[PDB]
């Protein structure tokens, strides 16, 4: 038969680069979650794959930030995915 | 806003 | 381009691990002896359920969970039958620090440890199958800093 | 101004998952290099963005194997790209 | 989709560190003790070069590299000037560990501290562009096992 | 084939 290997599609989302925070308003929901849900809803429909959204995820939550401690928050995706990922909506 |  | 078949209904479970009350870290691990509760993560773990169900996925919310209780969660899963299934997402909402993530009582699991346990030969049903993991979580205490640029 | 993350623009191509063995033919090259140049040289010229490219990578390194060892190897990106990264060849 | 800019020519530097020799490491680290050169490592180098320039790369070689020879190499790009270029490129091929890549003497180099010297403080100039690091090496001494699945 |  055909072997692959042992690791191979996975997709790890992580909210944040080691070392540093991520944040969570108490009355909406974390940055990464709201932002990951956001997108996934209006990309899905339109076909979009799942890197692809992950890095607007990058982006908008890029341009959030912490005016208490001036600070900000840089998710991070890992992954040994082999063929583009899609979750079709229909 | 707080942190995880 | 290959794409991953995706044509299941339902296209695969949608773990939610949702981590909210850290009363046992606080009185059993004497540097956790502050970390707060995660007040507001069952809006993220409501957003998830909304967003997977939208798409398909079978959603398995458990909320408040110790290491122990996350692996053995994670245990039931991995020998489940996925062979009926496309795909398999497990969603961590916690508190956590470099590579981990931390249970409400205070315990450390490496990312890696949870992770492997859906390898294909640790679930074999799922081989050739995307697995995704959105972990939300700290992974320090810094905060990242802030650069200037142009704007798009 | 506006601000974005200090580790936002990042993307690391690794050879491999963590913990395992990379491989290098002494006559031809290393599996994850080799591809990779490969996979740029046919694909950037059609305007595909590196995370695709790199998906593909994924998926021909998957396909070979070590019948000494039985071995495989995972190749592995990790990015906090904002936006998709193509190398035009104009 | 935002789609990074890429017009200047050339793009940016492809930096190159091939390691091959690694007697040093032979020499002077007891557990290296049979560390093998990376015959053929040339063949990568030239291919990356190829590649890379076809796609208007300035390409910036270095053979047989310590880690020390390394960061001296990583901080003179750090103070350049990237401002007339939209990318900047750093292929390291050598052997390495978990997390680490190994210098011709046997030292390590955490993956981070390489990558970190790249951030938009450190390098303002590169600030909002793409930096790209690939990374030809071992991760650990472990075979990693393949898995059966269907044929596409 | 050797190893990295």
């Amino acid at each position: 038969t055909r072997y692959i290997p042992d690791e191979a599609d996975f997709l790890l989302g992580m909210a944040t680069v080691n070392n540093c925070v991520s944040y969570r308003n108490p009355a909406e929901g974390t940055w990464y979650i709201q932002s990951l849900c956001q997108s996934l809803r209006e990309r899905c429909p339109r076909g979009d794959d799942i890197l692809t959204i992950l890095t607007e995820v990058n982006y908008e939550v890029s341009n959030k930030d912490d005016k208490k401690n001036m600070g900000k928050q840089m998710p991070q995706p890992t992954f040994t995915l082999r063929k583009k990922l899609v979750f079709p909506s229909d | 806003i707080e942190t995880x | 381009d290959k794409v991953y078949q995706m044509k299941s209904k339902p296209r695969g479970y949608c773990l939610i691990i949702n981590n909210h009350n850290f009363a046992k870290a606080r009185e059993k691990v004497p540097k956790l002896h502050s970390i707060r509760d995660r007040n507001g993560t069952h809006l993220d773990a409501g957003a998830l359920t909304t967003t997977f169900e939208e798409l398909h996925f079978e959603i398995k919310p458990h909320d408040d969970c110790t290491v122990e209780q996350i692996y053995e969660i994670l245990k039931i899963y991995q020998l489940m039958d996925h062979s009926n299934m496309d795909c398999f997402i497990c969603c961590i909402l916690s508190h956590g620090d470099k590579g981990i993530i931390y249970g409400t009582d205070g315990q450390e699991a490496p990312i890696y440890e949870l992770t492997s346990q859906f390898t294909g030969l640790k679930c074999p049903s799922l081989a050739g199958k995307p697995k995704v993991f959105f972990i939300q979580a700290c992974q320090g205490d810094n905060y990242q800093k802030g650069i200037p640029v142009e704007t798009d």
